[PDB]
């Protein structure tokens, strides 16, 4: 199992590039490639990738051709180029998982005993990362239903080598805004977090709408998880949590006040120095 | 740092020719570096200007780099660690306040070397005090706002 | 002598014992910093009004 | 069945519900906690069983709908503060 | 017996002795009974130590399950009188094995340490973090079920 996975800007760029290549060549709506990386302790760093010729139908959910001969040729060649980048999984640029994903994961597992799929949604997004990482795992159902292979999510994030960071920063030299300030950036992070929480709640609400109306069968694991969450929701009017909140709010506002006073004194010192310099310069000019 | 090149012909450079045609004013790349000039630029090879392609789509993922999940956006720092950090930082602020009182005293007193050679090798109470107030105020304001937003949204 | 935090109720004849909270060091440091920055502001008087 | 706020159970209530006595409800509650079906604590001085979590239970369609309404309320609150923060910090907010 | 001592639940020493005592301290001619509790000075000491271990187990269970308790009940559940029970609890507290404040006037014992604002807000923030993680997990389950039941 892999709890954490780090994808790289080179991987993202190559995935976008492969999607564009296939779009220009024909019309598939999805592209699949192989993903090479390292195995830092319980952390999968996927450093590179290469496209492989993949095709599938839209109806049977079983008619799909993946060229593992091309896969192994390209992998051995990339091994000749660089050795540390071993097969670590595969990627497919679908907006969402597919039925074939389990079979393709088995085909990859024929190569990597612990293969991690990463859906790299090439379509631009706003409230989430572009990579969704999954790992196949057997689901031993408690209700006696037969055990079946299923995809399990693993926390995925984007990280860069030193050179990758240098390159991406050069590319974003004029777009990325760095004159924001730490406080402004953190407030932006807070509002983005609120937006993400709202998006997750809206997804759950839509699923509940579908289930209640009847499109989706009752999923007992999901219902268990939902009621566990709703029970985990805290109470902020207990008359003891309120006292603790006020006590810590004051314990923080005292420090904020001290810092503000110190900043005010420093600003007054700067003003005194500036006015002293101004008078000295003016008097010397008048001399 | 990257540069494109193609080689000048020995034949032409001996038979008096410039192996580049100056139709445009695009020969102002960077005032080529002395390293390249001494290593053989403008004699055996020439530099070709380099630009880049902007798609506004790859740039979206390059921006998605450094991005933090809403978990991190809404997480509150460990309150015990936060209190310990505030205590410590206020302690260094106290010491720097003593040193700032000392420095402001013997600042206008004499300024022959105060300009540049009175802080080298010695701590600057004003600068470090500014740094401490900035960092602690950022932390405290951010955690207060996070706590309040959490108290409401997770009700 | 502060060898334990408690109060002796004579009437009933009992001994109440308090888990006295520790003294906050942040406020101690804040007050001392306020004093030192008051010294700084006095020095700022001295610089400014004499020069300004 | 009890809500998430007034989920304090008295020995008398549990005894009436389970046809046991207040002297055995205490052992019953400790057995429940040990087997892990519920989480909480017991205050026998006031004979109140504070509870904070129960084993997830199957829900009917009406219960799913009620949970959906609760989720809608939560989503409205989240959206309200998203809007408030954005509007109040619009200047600095990037 | 090992199961009883490794179970996270109370156990009365009276029933412990009744069910097991006759076949640990004596008896079991078919399967010789060990000498760990034989009728000799050291065996008596070991039996008293077993009683102490039983009381310690009961006190630990009550400490972890109870927010508050009265001595008249703690002694009853420990099969000791109020004086011996409170002396044992005082010994444990002094040794710092178990924390418990004993309000003798009201005849109460509470095993909960005084509420700290830091601890309270830390518990609240941990609840919030677990809630965010659980909503992420549940939405991943939503995605999985939608994948399985949406295309066909």
């Amino acid at each position: 199992a892999v709890q954490k996975v780090v994808v790289h800007p080179l991987v993202l760029l190559s995935v976008v590039d492969h999607f564009n290549r296939i779009g220009k060549v024909g019309n598939q709506k999805r592209v699949v490639g192989v993903l090479l990386g390292s195995w830092q302790k319980k952390v999968l760093d996927v450093s590179n990738s290469f496209a492989v010729p993949f095709d599938e139908d839209d109806k049977d959910d079983s008619v799909w051709f993946l060229d593992h001969d091309y896969l192994e040729n390209m992998y051995g060649m990339f091994k000749k180029v660089n050795a540390r980048e071993r097969i670590v999984g595969w990627y497919h640029t679908g907006p969402k998982l597919h039925k074939n994903d389990i079979a393709i994961n088995e085909l990859m597992k024929r190569y990597c005993p612990n293969s991690v799929l990463v859906i790299i949604d090439v379509k631009p997004k706003d409230l989430g990362l572009p990579t969704e990482a999954y790992i196949s795992v057997e689901e031993v159902h408690d209700d006696g239903t037969p055990t079946s292979k299923t995809f399990e999510h693993v926390t995925s994030e984007i990280g860069a080598e030193e050179a990758e960071e240098v390159g991406v920063e050069h590319l974003l030299r004029d777009i990325k805004d760095t004159t924001v300030g730490t406080l402004s950036q953190r407030i932006t992070n807070q509002v983005h977090g609120l937006k993400g929480l709202n998006s997750k709640l809206l997804d759950i609400r839509s699923y509940l709408e579908k289930v209640a109306t009847g499109k989706l069968p009752i999923n007992h694991q999901i219902i268990y998880q939902l009621q566990d969450v709703f029970n985990l929701l805290p109470d902020v009017s207990l008359q003891e949590f309120v006292k603790a909140f006020y006590l810590k709010t004051n314990d923080q506002m005292v420090v904020v006040y001290l810092a503000s006073l110190i900043r005010s004194v420093v600003a007054l010192h700067n003003l005194i120095n500036n006015k002293i310099a101004n008078r000295d310069a003016e008097k010397k000019e008048g001399q | 740092v990257i540069d494109a090149f193609r080689l000048i012909n020995a034949n032409m450079m001996v038979l008096g020719h410039e192996p580049r045609q100056t139709t445009s004013n695009l020969g102002h790349l960077n005032k080529p570096s002395i390293q390249a000039l001494i290593h053989g630029l403008n004699r055996h090879y020439y530099s070709i200007t380099i630009n880049y392609r902007k798609n506004e789509l790859e740039q979206k993922m390059l921006l998605n780099l450094h991005k933090k999940s809403w978990m991190e956006g809404l997480t509150l720092q460990d309150y015990s660690e936060h209190c310990k950090h505030n205590e410590s930082v206020v302690k260094e602020m106290l010491e720097l306040a003593k040193n700032y009182n000392k420095a402001v005293e013997e600042e206008d007193k004499m300024t022959p070397e105060q300009l540049a050679i009175k802080n080298v090798g010695k701590q600057d109470p004003k600068r470090h005090l500014e740094e401490h107030v900035d960092v602690l105020m950022t932390s405290n304001i951010v955690q207060c706002l996070a706590a309040m937003l959490d108290t409401v949204v997770f009700k | 002598d502060k060898k334990f935090h408690g109060i002796l109720d004579q009437g009933e004849g009992v001994l109440i014992i308090f888990d006295e909270p520790p003294v906050d060091k942040t406020y101690e440091a804040a007050l001392e910093t306020i004093q030192n920055m008051s010294k700084v502001v006095d020095s700022l008087y001295n610089k400014a009004k004499k020069l300004t | 069945t009890r809500p998430a706020n007034h989920r304090q159970l008295t020995f008398e209530e549990i005894a009436k519900s389970a046809k046991i006595t207040v002297n055995e409800v205490e052992l019953l509650v400790m057995k429940a906690l040990s087997v892990g079906l519920v989480k909480g604590s017991i205050d026998e001085v006031d004979k109140r069983v504070h509870m904070t979590w129960v084993q997830p239970r199957v829900l009917d369609l009406q219960q799913i709908k009620g949970m959906k309404d609760r989720l809608e309320f939560w989503c409205t609150d989240v959206k309200s503060m998203e809007m408030l923060v954005e509007h109040q910090a619009h200047d600095i907010l990037t | 017996l090992l199961k009883l001592f490794t179970t996270m639940e109370l156990m009365r020493w009276s029933t412990l002795v009744e069910d097991y005592g006759m076949e640990l301290r004596k008896g079991s001619l078919e399967s010789p009974a060990t000498d760990v509790f034989g009728s000799t000075e050291e065996g008596e000491k070991r039996w008293k130590d077993l009683k102490n271990r039983v009381v310690e187990h009961n006190i630990r269970i009550m400490a972890k399950y109870y927010t508050r308790i009265t001595m008249k009940r703690m002694a009853q559940l420990l099969d000791l009188s109020v004086d011996e029970s409170e002396a044992f609890l005082s010994n444990l507290v002094v040794n710092k094995t178990i924390f418990a404040k004993v309000d003798r006037l009201a005849g109460i014992i509470n095993f909960q340490r005084p509420k700290d604002p830091n601890n309270l807000l830390n518990d609240w923030s941990q609840k919030l973090n677990s809630l965010m993680s659980l909503v992420n997990k549940t939405t991943h389950l939503i995605a999985k079920e939608e994948m399985i039941h949406n295309l066909q």
